[PDB]
């Protein structure tokens, strides 16, 4: 039977693995499949997955460096965890009478069991259906998946989708965000603030959170809520800076809204990440290159972080009506490139972009994008007619490593300051300047006359964010090889630490953080006052 | 050197020492602390001492038929201007077409 | 003598590339003819319908100026793609603005401003149209859109009823704009 065969071949391949190591000898692993496979009369060859689920405990912490599978899932410098909550309704749909245009699925769909804005053919969304919506199955399959591929689980952040989560009664958001807790710790708390302090006192550190929101839900009431959740993140709709756009589709607020939410959260000391849509109705060819140039150069709006959502047409909605009833129409493939090359070619130095397009199964879209790679598509015609892309994602080392092949050489220090929000933002960075390679980044931010946190009002300065990227290095461990070890967050605070003192003429400095880094802050010199770390600067 | 000299720089992107042109894709210049500071339509900035050159050194500086090398040039981004120089800290000061800064 | 006209002219246009010639007559008509002098198109000014550039959706959710003199505007877009034609409607009382493409075909109708002002100045790089409005308070800058929008403005630095705009005009390049005023 082939069964036994395979057994057979994957147990002589780790054996001879291992003799390799034992002598110190390299050893390369196709050739040894092939010819493995050969002697024993297969008729297919192993998987990464097989010979990796194998190995005796010893070898198997020792020769991972070479098994692994799927570089690109830890190549940024973290592990990430998508979690989804309960079915339910979009808070607007009393006093307005229906939901946007153009949202697919929800509680009164033909989709079953889906939440809003999914369809439940996703892979998250098939996760959490076998799972039945709780996170403590989710978080516990996820981890366990992520350590059969191969990866390093040390430092872990948390992704949290569907509809409004922000809309929910309190009870199911403590349940939520306890279990999430609970899950990464190991402990059996019953409340958040119980499971926050045990989370501090964890080893498996969890760095942030991240929450989806509308612009209506994000007030001092809302973001003082998500503060003690330990939240770091949000996500927020924007979809069109035109005023006439944000009515026509029933959104169900306006953009000064946005403007105004945009402005607390940034003062408070989050980050912003916000979704955008080309190709909506009523918006031609020429008005989506103004959308995006005023948006990257009017200080009211510059984010930190940006998602491009081309628009899909699906069954079940109200464009779907405009679209059979011959009044809509989408773009040509080919002009859908060309914009996407020219909106790709304006991200300025200091934005990262996290996803290009949606993840809609192609079966299902009745008309739109129907291809899978739109991102590099875009890339290639960009490199045709001469321009560059100078995002963030693009241009870190983990990324340059394995799309191209590059190492730094000549790392320097560079420093860009500019105004956004009311705000005068700075964002302070490791770079190679000659073949454009990132390796580290802070984001510090001057608090305005506007702030309401008790914490920060009488001169405080906020930083906003700390990263290093490059591959995972596990805590209290080194690796000569990879860029996070090496001493490039001390030069960066240090470094903060004098701007807010002689240039911003503060007193007191404070940090957003999760709870390892609490930990890690500690250990700089900060001390903890309510949900921030602080420290004196006089 | 030993010379007071006249530079001049004009809108059409050429740059005159006395009266013999040395380069002709300049957008900016500045002298600060005995240093000559220089962008071109290349995308690059240049710094120049100032304190041991003759006309000849510089214009072989920019003489295009140059190969390269890491002391004197660095790349910058597109249609950046100068603003300003620090001499003391040794920092230059940029301005993008945007609107943003950079050190 | 190469044209005549039985009413008055008003303003008389050219194209950025001279290959184009419009006319504004006496008996509010605009009259669109070739370099060679050879008429091409005559139409009505004051129509009544919006154009083709209509606005689609789903449904699920007062007078002029004392200084105004009624006199026709008429501007080009910096590639000659589109052009504006402001005038004084007899039917609102006020200043309305048109867009037109160039093969003389109605675009877009401007929505109803208290104030607008009979200024009018194309980008040359086209994106904004300027014109002036005095709202209680204070008098503005405005800037239109093709779509026939209000899509922002800036505040002159004068009491109410101190001073009166007369011409608006921007930059080759597209950097500069000239703003006239005279004391009343
Ligand atoms: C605060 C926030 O918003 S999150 C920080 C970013 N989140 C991440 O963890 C992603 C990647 N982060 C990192 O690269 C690091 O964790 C940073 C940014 C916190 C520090 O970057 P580095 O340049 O690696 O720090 P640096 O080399 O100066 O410090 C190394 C020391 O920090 C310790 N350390 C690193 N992360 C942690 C942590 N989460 N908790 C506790 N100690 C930590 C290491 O064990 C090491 O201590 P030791 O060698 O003396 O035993
Ligand atoms: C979850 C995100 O998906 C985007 N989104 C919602 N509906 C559609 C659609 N029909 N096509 C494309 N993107 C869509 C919105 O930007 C929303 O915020
Ligand atoms: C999941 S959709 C994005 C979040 C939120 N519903 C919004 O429209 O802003
Ligand atoms: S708010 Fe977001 S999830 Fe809700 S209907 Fe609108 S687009 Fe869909």
């Amino acid at each position: 039977s082939p069964a036994e065969l395979m057994m057979l071949t994957i147990g002589d391949v780790i054996k001879q693995l291992i003799e390799a190591h034992e002598q110190g000898k390299d050893i390369d692993l196709n050739k040894v499949k092939t010819k493995t496979a050969a002697k024993y009369g297969l008729s297919a060859q192993p998987r990464l997955v097989d010979i990796i689920a194998a190995v005796p405990p010893q070898y198997r912490k020792v020769l991972m460096p070479k098994l692994k599978a799927k570089p690109i899932r830890t190549a940024s410098g973290i592990a990430v965890v998508a979690v989804m909550c309960k079915p339910h309704r979009c808070p607007h749909i009393s006093f307005t009478g229906n939901i946007c245009v153009y949202c697919p699925g929800g509680p009164d769909s033909d989709f079953e069991y889906s939440t809003q804005s999914y369809t439940g053919y996703e892979p998250t969304s098939m996760r959490a259906i076998r799972a039945r919506y709780d996170p403590f199955l989710q978080t516990r399959h996820r981890i366990e998946q992520l350590k059969q591929l191969g990866h390093s689980v040390d430092k872990v952040e948390f992704i949290v989708m569907g509809g409004t989560f922000m809309a929910l009664p309190e009870e199911y958001r403590d349940y939520f965000i306890r279990n999430l807790h609970d899950a990464l710790s190991g402990h059996t708390s019953n409340n958040i603030y119980e499971a926050v302090k045990y989370s501090e006192r964890s080893l498996t550190k969890c760095i942030g959170i991240t929450i989806e929101t509308r612009p209506d839900y994000c007030m001092k009431r809302h973001l003082s809520d998500m503060l003690t959740y330990g939240c770091t993140r949000l996500e927020i709709g924007v979809q069109s800076v035109y005023e006439d756009v944000a009515r026509d589709t029933n959104r169900g607020h306006t953009v000064k809204a946005v403007c105004e939410s945009f402005h607390l959260a940034k003062d408070s000391g989050f980050k912003v990440v916000a979704h955008m849509m080309p190709d909506l109705p009523n918006v031609g060819l020429e008005r989506d290159i103004e959308q995006f140039t005023e948006f990257f150069e009017n200080p009211a709006f510059r984010p930190d972080g940006l998602k491009l959502y081309p628009t899909l047409v699906i069954r079940g909605t109200g464009l779907y009506e405009l679209w059979k009833s011959g009044r809509y129409k989408s773009y040509s493939p080919s002009d859908l490139v060309e914009l996407v090359a020219r909106i790709l070619a304006l991200v300025p130095p200091w934005t990262r972009v996290y996803r290009v397009q949606r993840d809609i199964p192609m079966p299902l879209v009745s008309s739109g994008v129907e291809h899978g790679n739109l991102r590099e598509l875009a890339l290639a015609r960009m490199k045709d007619l001469g321009i560059q892309c100078r995002d963030v994602r693009t241009r870190e080392v983990g990324i340059q490593e394995i799309h191209h092949k590059v190492r730094p050489y000549q790392v320097e220090l560079v420093r860009r300051d500019y105004v956004a929000n009311g705000g005068w933002e700075t964002f302070l960075s490791y770079e190679d300047p000659d073949q454009d390679i990132l390796i580290g980044l802070l984001r510090l931010r001057k608090c305005s006359e506007e702030t309401f946190r008790f914490e920060l009002g009488g001169g405080v300065s906020i930083v906003r964010e700390l990263h290093v990227y490059g591959s995972v290095v596990p805590v209290s461990s080194r690796d000569p090889t990879k860029f996070q070890h090496q001493g490039f967050g001390m030069l960066l605070m240090e470094e903060a630490e004098r701007i807010a003192r002689e240039e911003h003429g503060s007193g007191k400095i404070a940090v957003i953080s999760g709870v390892g880094t609490r930990n890690y802050y500690r250990k700089i010199g900060y001390r903890l006052q309510g949900p921030y770390m602080v420290k004196m600067l006089k | 050197g030993e010379e007071e000299c006249v530079l001049g720089l004009t809108d059409r992107c050429r740059f005159f020492i006395n009266d013999i042109e040395v380069a002709s894709n300049i957008t900016s210049f500045a002298v600060y602390d005995e240093f000559l500071l220089l962008t071109t339509h290349s995308h690059t900035c240049q710094c120049f001492c100032l304190r041991d050159a003759s006309f000849k050194t510089l214009q072989a500086g920019l003489s295009s038929n140059h190969v390269s090398h890491g002391e004197v040039l660095r790349k910058v981004e597109r249609g950046s201007r100068i603003v300003t120089v620090v001499p003391q800290d040794t920092k230059l000061v940029l301005q993008m077409p945007r609107g943003n800064l950079e050190v | 003598c190469v044209g005549s006209v039985a009413s008055g002219i008003s303003v008389m246009s050219w194209s950025p590339d001279q290959e184009l010639v419009l006319l504004a007559t006496g008996q509010q008509t605009l009259i669109m003819m070739t370099k060679d002098f050879e008429p091409i198109l005559e139409q009505q000014i004051h129509q009544d319908d919006f154009g083709e550039s209509k606005f689609i959706t789903v449904g699920w959710g007062e007078s002029a100026l004392p200084w105004d003199d009624h006199r026709p505007q008429v501007t080009w877009r910096g590639d000659g793609q589109f052009f504006a034609v402001s005038v004084v409607c007899p039917e609102t009382g006020a200043r309305k603005v048109r867009v037109w493409n160039r093969e003389f075909a109605l675009q877009s109708t401007s929505e109803p401003v208290a104030g607008l002002g009979p200024a009018l100045a194309w980008k040359p790089s086209g994106s904004l149209i300027a014109s002036t409005q005095d709202k209680p308070n204070q008098q503005d800058i405005v800037f239109f859109e093709k779509n026939g929008l209000l899509h922002g403005h800036f505040t002159l630095p004068f009491l109410k009823d101190e001073v009166k705009v007369n011409d608006l005009l921007w930059n080759a390049d597209s950097s500069v704009l000239a703003v006239w005023l005279e004391d009343l």
